[PDB]
Parts: C-alpha cells; sequence; structure tokens
C-alpha cells in the first residue's frame, strides 16, 4: 500500500474585518500528528502517547513561519490582491459509538470542504451553549486544497436531550447547522 | 524519543474588505514504505498552486502564469535545488524510521455491535444495524449473512467515516424484518484481526 506523511502550513490574513491566522502541522495520510502551538511555541501531538515515541523542535515551525508571512504579502502584491469564492462547509454530526443510554458517548462534529480555513463551531442541548470537554482541532488539509475541521462534545446519552452543532465560517452571515437526538425503541 | 525532521523554507517569494492565504504543502509519498520515495513541495496563493518541486523531476514547475516567475528564480539556485532533493534522505526516509512503529503499523480492532432499528412507520424492527467502531486502518469489509447467505440488495452502508482521533467507524444495515428461527450475522473482516469477526443478532 502507499502512504503519505504532510507538512502543512497556511498562513492567511483577512481586511474587512482586520484578522490574521497561521498553522504548522505534521498529517499522516488523513489524520494529524502534532501541530505546533506557535504563540506558545509548543508541539501538540494529536494523541498523547505520540510524544513518548518521536519530539519535534517547535524552533523550526516559526522560522517557517517568518518566510510564511513574507510570502504571503509577497503574492498578495504580486496577484493584483485577487480574490478567491469562498466554499461554505458541509457539517457531519455523529456519534462515536452507538448509543446506550446513561453509558458515556461523545458526539462528533466536522465541518469538510470548506475554504478559507476559518470557522467556528457551537454545541447547543435543548438549545442552551454546553462547552464542557469540548476539543476542537486544527484545520486538516482536505482534497482540492478544501480543509476539515472537528469538534468533539463528551455526553451521557438521556431521554428527551436534542443536540446541535453549528459552525460559521468566516465570509457568511449565516451558520450551517445539524440536530442529533438518541433513537429508543419500545418494547 | 527521536526528533522528527521538518523541511526548511528555504525559497522566498519574489516581487515582480479582501481574504489573502498562502499555503506550504511538503508531501513525502512513499510506495512500498523506503523502496521508493516521491518529496512533492507544494507552493499555494488562494486555493490555486502556483508551483511545485517534484523529486522526480528535480526541478520546481509552474502550475500558473503567477507561479512562473517564482520557478525560473528558485531554478537558478542549484544549491537550493540540491537542498530540496536532499529532502527525500533528510525529511521523508528520517521520518519514516521514527514514525513507522505508531503510523504504518498502528492497529486497532474494530468493536462491532448489532442492533434492531424500529420502522417509525409500523410497530416492527425494519432495520439491523452494524455499527463498526474505533478501528485502524480505515480500509475495512463488513458483510451480513442472512441464513448463511450473504446480502447485497438489501444492505445500505456509509461511507468509512473519519473520528478524527486516528480512529475510524462504518455503519452498514441490513433492511429486513427479523423472524424468530432466522440467523443474521454481520461479518467483519480488518487487517488488526487474525479471525473474522461474526457478530450474530439474537432477538429477545
Ligand atoms: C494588475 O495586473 C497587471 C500585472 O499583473 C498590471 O499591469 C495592471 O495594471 C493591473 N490590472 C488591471 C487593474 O487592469
Amino acid at each position: 500500500r502507499r502512504h503519505v506523511l504532510l507538512q502543512a502550513e497556511f498562513y492567511q490574513r483577512s481586511e474587512g474585518p482586520d484578522k490574521a491566522w497561521a498553522q504548522f502541522g505534521f498529517h499522516f495520510d488523513a489524520d494529524e500528528l502534532f501541530h505546533v502551538e506557535l504563540d506558545a511555541a509548543q508541539t501538540v501531538w494529536r494523541l498523547p502517547e505520540f510524544g513518548r515515541f518521536a519530539s519535534f523542535e517547535a524552533q523550526g515551525a516559526l522560522q517557517n513561519m517568518a518566510v510564511g508571512k513574507q510570502n504571503l504579502e509577497v503574492m498578495i502584491s504580486n496577484s493584483n490582491r485577487s480574490q478567491q469564492d469562498f466554499v461554505t462547509p458541509e457539517l457531519a454530526l455523529f456519534p462515536a459509538e452507538a448509543v446506550s443510554l446513561e453509558e458515556p458517548n461523545v458526539l462528533i462534529c466536522y465541518a469538510d470542504k470548506f475554504w478559507p480555513p476559518v470557522a467556528t463551531m457551537e454545541w447547543r442541548r435543548n438549545g442552551a451553549v454546553v462547552s464542557e470537554g469540548v476539543y476542537d482541532s486544527v484545520y486538516y488539509g482536505r482534497p482540492d486544497l478544501l480543509f476539515r475541521k472537528f469538534s468533539y462534545l463528551p455526553f451521557v446519552p438521556q431521554r428527551g436531550d436534542v443536540y446541535s452543532c453549528a459552525v460559521r465560517h468566516w465570509g457568511a452571515e449565516g451558520p450551517v447547522q445539524r440536530m442529533w437526538e438518541p433513537e429508543v425503541p419500545e418494547p | 524519543p527521536a526528533v522528527v525532521h521538518s523541511v526548511r523554507a528555504l525559497m522566498l517569494a519574489e516581487r515582480q474588505g479582501g481574504s489573502f492565504f498562502y499555503g506550504k504543502i511538503g508531501e513525502c509519498h512513499y510506495l512500498n514504505g523506503t523502496e521508493r520515495v516521491r518529496f512533492l513541495d507544494r507552493q499555494i496563493y488562494n486555493r490555486q498552486q502556483f508551483a511545485h518541486f517534484d523529486s522526480d523531476v528535480g526541478k520546481f514547475v509552474a502550475d500558473t502564469p503567477l507561479g512562473e516567475p517564482q520557478a525560473e528564480y528558485w531554478n537558478s539556485n542549484a544549491e537550493l535545488l540540491e537542498n530540496l532533493m536532499n529532502e527525500v534522505d533528510r525529511v521523508c526516509r528520517h521520518n519514516y524510521g521514527i514514525l513507522e512503529s505508531f503510523t504504518v503499523q498502528r492497529s486497532v480492532e474494530p468493536k462491532v455491535r448489532v442492533s434492531a432499528l424500529q420502522s417509525g412507520s409500523l410497530p416492527e424492527t425494519d432495520r439491523l444495524a452494524c455499527y463498526v467502531t474505533g478501528f485502524y486502518p480505515p480500509e475495512i469489509e463488513v458483510k451480513w449473512f442472512l441464513n448463511g447467505r450473504e446480502e447485497t440488495e438489501r444492505v445500505v452502508s456509509t461511507d468509512v467515516m473519519q473520528n478524527g482521533d486516528w480512529t475510524y467507524q462504518v455503519l452498514v444495515v441490513l433492511e429486513t424484518v427479523p423472524r424468530r428461527g432466522d440467523s443474521y450475522v454481520c461479518r467483519v473482516e480488518h487487517a488488526s484481526l487474525r479471525q473474522p469477526i461474526s457478530q450474530a443478532w439474537e432477538p429477545p
């Protein structure tokens, strides 16, 4: 079989509302080995245990950030500031494991096939925002130079509880949303 | 631990509302592991790759007109082209040896559960669901057997879904109203498994 190891870097800024972002990550096929938290200058392995088997020098990421942020200003110039059509995210929402009532589980929400790589996820239960235990991923490179981002909500399935995931993409005046609810048959 | 090696940003782009995006993607493609290794450096502005470097070609190739000025300049510097070619051993070969144990040879077994789903129009089970969860690698085979016979026509399967935590899942539904004295078996084949998992469904 064939495998791919990716060093993916992105450096971006928006001017309408002024904001800027940067990312450095290593990806094995479609999964993330690690990302460097560029402000803390800290390597964060997607699974803690990966850290015991290998290490990465975060200084290497920041040296690349110096050139990234320069190349970005050059190509803004070289392109007469040309713009790309945004691409609104699709949304997947599903549990990690088949649901048994009172058995702890995780709801997984991913935003897929979106560009630019700026998107925030909001979890609601029964209409009310929930943030406890949530993990938000970095932006994972997807075919056609698009991105995917994952959010995880730990939850205990109970009768009567409706859950929602909403994504706000940079461009849009509107969220993309999905609902999920346990299906419990009758004996 | 052992040190993962990063491709340095040796090349610099040369000058020649709004959102503005620049991307660098250094791809270490492995075929038969270390037997054949290809390094692709992709340079992207917005969603258009303006140029790339192929280890096999050994030179930068412009994918768009905007990439033509950059490719010519980078190709002028022979030391850069040599340094980029050295990344096939420096990054791709080096990193493969450190990460193969917990990546290329990751094995996590599927967990397999069958449950009955109710019709929603009638007081009966209309579907049997085989939840296959928590597995790596992503490639898997899940098959329904009714009284020893493989069913294809009445089975609807989801895509294999990335959980994002290095595990994958798939749901294979058999459309049937279960009958007492009938055998319903979900059979799962995966690289992690010496013997396939045959998960039978029994009523109450
Ligand atoms: C920008 O594009 C070319 C160079 O890329 C420049 O000559 C021209 O003045 C600009 N194009 C427009 C505004 O027609």
